[PDB]
């Protein structure tokens, strides 16, 4: 929680491929089998792409996203125009794949600063592309709880922290 | 028709992926791929419209659009019949032999239960559109035989992996009270008039990462802690619990049985939100909710419930009979043995469960150090018809913790025996 | 002719990849050389994807239907969402690649038996998918009448006899 | 200019896929495809509408519509001028050399055709838009010389594999009676008086396989045999004829020549509907349709119009011009000699062909033994100014059978000579 | 300039392949790099295909127009069916690659002629399909003008030169 | 912060492909490909609107309207922000490691500049939507620490090739005059009175193939001379000049500075459109365009602005300052030394340049042969500090042509210096 920098208000980006906690399966997911090649993907536009404001006291979600989108990328603005990712996986030779589907994100936040610690702290999630994960399966296999269910919101690359003050 | 260890309640339970219909009900079609030859099936969503399924043992109450906004609560599932996702499968046919590829479509079997003593008493079962389904195989004999089947019955059938991931759910007609402070080592929070007509849940989180004994002024009405699912990172202030309308709750331990006076002893962190529920309590008189910081090895019994056994004076038979914990928990017994103390051994002991297997290790708790402090007495391997004696000092109290090993019944069953 | 089961009317799925007499070349074909991958498709919705009813005495169209629809998929709401499907093959080098397309169907059978064979049949064709048909060729070769043309309705996978037993 | 051994009538013949038209009319584009990339053409059906060409030789009576309800008669096309089929053509040119990726329009051509004593009287082409033609080779180089090369004649060139099939329609100006029972093993239809002003189809089945002789009373008018393309599986019921309005018809056997006195001996099977065509009749008096089963080795007929000969009674050249079958099939003449039967050989006989060659066997056929038989005679090999004298029975009945084995002219051309 | 045909005017295909003088970059180019496998294409349609017509005092647009479309393909027709035409390259392993698409264009002329030369000239441009230039770069690397800008007109395949006689 | 060796005017600067905002303003998105699978991400263009970007240095004059309309003068930009291109990149994982996909945003940058004695008065910069980028590299370790790092300066970078392609465009606030007649070897054009008001250009075109003197009468304005470019090929004319509006303009020699009493000496093609700027003349009495047809070795200075040198009957320092050619291309001055003609020798001559560097060589100039004739007289190899003395005859005319060979200034500084 500790952060070298100075006293103030900030806006930071904290990356790119950000996923949710228990919205895994939301989306579905694709079971194939034998050699056969599956395809999943998805032309997000702005009916499916929700962002989700945590906002806080001092930062509101008009105060979240202004600030957001002067410094990084205008989401308002790009969501306006559908763009495609798709994932592909040949299931192998008589075994079953299942592939399930979850949007990614960037994660943004606002922070309050004390010279210590991040005194307040509010969150933006802005729906970016998306991610897979897969298993080879058969009927009589059990499998673990944790490839299903993500119980906290983390980061499947690595986190940034690349930040900007507000109001100097 | 396994056993569910957890309280009354509403559970929202993805029973998986891979669900389809039977007599091919959700067949898309099939594709013959002749050698060298690809094949593909597409569902690119031209029309957003899907088609989820739904059944309801209850549809007054368990209505779609309630059961919809259960799964929202606990998955966050936003969209129940429109999708933008596509799905594709593609597949060359070898050199030498023909293809058959057969392309379904599929749901993900979300289950609603009212989960109440033991007992489902409401079920609904809701289908969400998937993400399809393709079996290849070598492409039959046209000439093969053509053998006379009867459809079969209608229903599922599941061809995805086995998963069965259970969440609870606020029940949403009970109001949550919020403790927006979060909580000092010392804490006492006055019971509202409310709780008279329904249960409530009280949300709260703890100003310092620690073990806490939490109970109701007087020990009765028992308590359910839960955790809300996912509220670590996110929003956050510095004396003030952030509140992000969590309604994913995953139970730690406590349960309904209403005459078991009890206190939870549970490990909890200053990063995450926790929900007490405080059963209806139909007395005139103000009840508090008592939270208490507790150093030292008290801590061994961290998440469970310490049921206070009463009336034993009497010898023999003592049964008490309880909500049994999940395998590998904890449910925990106190006992301050009749008589006066001085240091003659009370009527000698013999503690075994009935229903459920488990391990077993008797305390003897200390009263007044400074702060409490259990002493191991004894561990039991097996406690089903575990008949060892042990002499325990009158006017002692003592604490014996059953971690639980085999779930047969919904109920553990303890028995205090008093030998002579 | 023969049909081992008891007296009554019966709803039968014939199973799928059904193709119809004289309509081998309705959707057109196509021709490449010289190691081209060569792609045809379709996406069919309904304006294109017409069933046949070929309905009897006892058994009329919307008799059929319903009884099918009950039974087996429901080809009336499967209709109204577009679903792809397309064939590919790689012309040999030096030579030519002719590929036709056509529509296959799930054949479906509504019978009345009495106790040793069909008395009265109506059937019923929902359109499924498709099916290519390829040749290599060049201007001077002559082939086969049956490769371009079907004079009688066939299944190009393996027949089936799927029973359920209407008003038992 | 190829010789149709078919009888009057309308039809609609695929001659081909992979039609286009002259001087890159119908040129999409052409990709230069570097060395190490792929290149791709795509008609994605962003658009449903597609552009059918047309001529035809008289507009009136062949308009477009009508050869589309030909067509659709023929073949069941439903759609002439929108489409839901996409194509794409790939190519990745190799790391040494770029390749050139060409890609045109095509169409399949249908030709409907009123063909009327071996002419055809009335002609329609119809080229219907098809799924593309790619050629890819060598990227040409740009430094090529520029040959001055002339616009070359306006019309259709063929790049599709060879195709001709032929496909009878109903003529829809003429009607269709229906014998909806299917007929027994002696059957006698009364032409209703229609016949007087057009032609007319009689639609019907046998209720037992078998082979049969269809004539009508006192052998004229002679009669045209056909089998409805696709009849079979499908629709049923017992003791009805289940109509489909198949209008795609295969012409079995039969003439139109209005003085070719004859019956047809043809294999008929239960599973199938057939059409027989009657032609116009200016009679008053009501002629009939006569069915009758025949067992026996009349079969070797099978599927033949016989040709009762007549004005026998003089010597020397006996010439008969009919409609001549196809290469492999059969037409037949009865002879009944002239003089009274006792056991003398009447002026001896020799059977030749004029036009088109041929098998040829004689037949004496037995008038009352238990139903008709045929006692082989003798075989030639050619037919064509064949003079092999043979002797028959004064006051027997023969029949002369011949299977086509080159087609040369419409007509085949069979003499009987009388020989002494 | 010199011609061998008689005197008159004359309609002439020039062929396919045609490229124009300084729009070489109009559409844009595409970088990638690693292995990636980069694609680039156009559903070409009439709000983005525009024919160029250079007309002459005997020979205007409409004149130009008829007697193409009459001979030749008739591009107004083929204008209203959206056509795809796409590019791939793999970039190589640790090297960046760019890619840049133009149109490219059928050549139509309509000359006069007296016998020896071309008296008078008009042309017209009809979108075709499109061709794609690419190359290998790093961030240092200086490259040739004539990569990204063509000054004249010019066949990246064979020159044509099929004629036919107006009014003959 | 380099010289532009280009006259006053107007040019559009294609600066590159590839560009992109900083701080990950233009970022798609990311994708995490494991290891066997493939990822891709698809701009479908499903719809057509596109966002490109500008700024401006004076909003009223380069407006992005105006800025537009150059953009179309110089590379025939005709959709600014509406696109029908798709771009998509595609990856498979290896077996072994997971790979990270990054794709972007990117425009060409287009620059606008108002360029005036040698600065940019006024610049407009327009970045239009292009392609894209992708980054793809071995998938980052989520364990790997955070650094935390400053959001970097706002603007732009470059990811794309390098490019640096400059295209002069015409100033469509002067007039265009048009000589519709290709020219003969002789001609004289009137500048019309709008002269007056501000500066145009005359659109031309040669008869013959050759070199050409160009000037006006007396030598003063000085002229720019451009090409059209792309104008070869195209529509034509027997005895008319063919115009396409063609506004993008490649610029052969000439200077603006106006006390350079010149000519020009260039090579000009017959299947080629010309341009020549006449400046502003503020005189009422008419001035003349001259052309004249050069035949022999003038050529030579083929592409050169031959400056007449002026007031040098003093002797030493004699200065003259123009605008620099690039480097390899030509500057020229012609001397007529004073004196009497007999054949003395003049005050010994010493040739430099002050700025850039060059190659240097000496003609003497014959006056009345049958038409000009240059005789070398010697080559320098190298011009700053030169001091090779010359004696050059009195009353002769000699041409010095400098060959550029380092562009150190914007301006060329000729120094004949005038010895004894
Ligand atoms: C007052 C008291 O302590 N009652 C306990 C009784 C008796 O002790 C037991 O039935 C006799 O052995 O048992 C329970 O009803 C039981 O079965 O769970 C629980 C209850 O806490
Ligand atoms: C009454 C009769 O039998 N006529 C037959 C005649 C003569 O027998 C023949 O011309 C003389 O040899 O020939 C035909 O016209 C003919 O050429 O086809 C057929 C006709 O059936
Ligand atoms: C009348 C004349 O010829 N003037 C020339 C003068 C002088 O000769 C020089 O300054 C003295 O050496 O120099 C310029 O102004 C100069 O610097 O470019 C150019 C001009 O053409």
């Amino acid at each position: 929680n500790n952060v070298n920098l100075a006293d103030g208000n900030y806006v930071v980006n904290r990356g790119d491929g950000w996923i949710l906690s228990r919205q895994n399966q939301n989306l579905g997911g694709n079971i194939s089998n034998n050699g056969c090649t599956a395809i999943v993907g998805d032309l997000r536009i702005r009916e499916t792409a929700t962002p989700y404001y945590y906002p806080t006291a001092s930062f509101n979600e008009e105060y979240i996203k202004n600030n957001v989108q002067n410094v990084f990328a205008n989401f308002t603005e790009a969501s306006e125009i559908p763009i495609g990712f798709e994932f592909s996986k040949t299931a192998p030779s008589n075994k079953s794949l299942y592939m399930y589907l979850q949007y990614t994100y960037i994660r943004y936040e606002i922070i309050k600063v004390l010279q210590n610690t991040v005194t307040e702290r509010a969150v933006l999630y802005v729906p970016s592309l998306g991610y897979v994960k897969s298993i080879e399966f058969n009927s009589e296999e059990q499998i673990d709880k944790n490839f299903y269910f993500t119980s906290q919101d983390k980061c499947i690359l690595n986190e940034k922290f690349i930040y900007k003050k507000i109001d100097d | 028709q396994t056993i569910l260890p957890y309280p009354n309640g509403l559970y929202v339970i993805n029973k998986g992926d891979g669900y389809m219909r039977t007599n091919d009900k959700d067949l898309i079609g099939t594709l013959l791929i002749e050698s060298s030859t690809s094949g593909s099936i597409i569902q690119p969503r031209l029309r957003n419209t899907t088609r989820p399924l739904f059944n309801t043992s209850n549809p007054t109450i368990f209505s779609q659009e309630y059961t919809e906004a259960r799964l929202n609560d606990a998955f966050n599932i936003q969209l129940f019949n429109t999708s933008t996702t596509l799905f594709k499968f593609v597949e060359e046919a070898p050199t030498n032999k023909n293809i058959s590829m057969k392309v379904y479509n599929t749901y993900e079997k979300y289950e609603l239960i009212n989960y109440q003593n033991g007992n489902i008493d409401d079920k609904a079962e809701y289908y969400l559109p998937s993400l399809g389904k393709c079996e290849v195989s070598d492409a039959p004999s046209p000439q093969a035989p053509v053998v006379e089947t009867p459809v079969d019955q209608d229903g599922f059938i599941q061809t995805g992996p086995n998963e069965n991931i259970i969440v609870g759910v606020i029940n949403p007609s009970e109001n949550i009270e919020e403790i927006s402070t979060p909580i000092p080592d010392d804490y006492t929070y006055n019971i509202p008039t409310s709780i008279q007509n329904n249960a409530c849940y009280v949300l709260f989180k703890v100003n310092t990462t620690g073990v806490y004994k939490i109970t109701t002024k007087n020990n009765l009405p028992p308590l359910i802690i839960y955790e809300a699912i996912g509220s670590s990172n996110r929003n956050m202030n510095s004396n003030n619990l952030s509140n992000d309308n969590i309604k994913a709750i995953k139970y730690i331990t406590g349960l309904n049985r209403s005459d078991a006076k009890s206190y939870l002893i549970v490990s909890l962190f200053k990063d995450k939100n926790y929900y007490i529920r405080i059963p209806q309590i139909s007395s005139s008189t103000t009840s508090q909710l008592i939270f208490k910081r507790e150093l030292g090895n008290i801590s061994d019994l961290a998440d469970s419930t310490v049921n206070i056994l009463d009336n034993l004076n009497t010898s023999g038979t003592h049964y008490y009979t309880r909500q049994s914990p999940d395998v590998g928990n904890y449910i925990s017994y106190q006992l301050t043995i009749p008589g006066d103390f001085n240091n003659i051994a009370s009527s000698i002991f013999s503690f075994r469960t009935r229903n459920n297997q488990g391990i077993g290790t008797l305390y003897r708790l200390t009263e007044s150090i400074n702060g409490y402090n259990l002493i191991t007495i004894n561990n039991y391997s097996d406690l089903l018809n575990n008949v060892e004696p042990i002499s325990l000092l009158n006017g002692a109290t003592y604490i014996f913790r059953v971690k639980v090993t085999e779930l047969n019944n919904y109920n553990i069953i303890f028995d205090a025996y008093r030998n002579s």
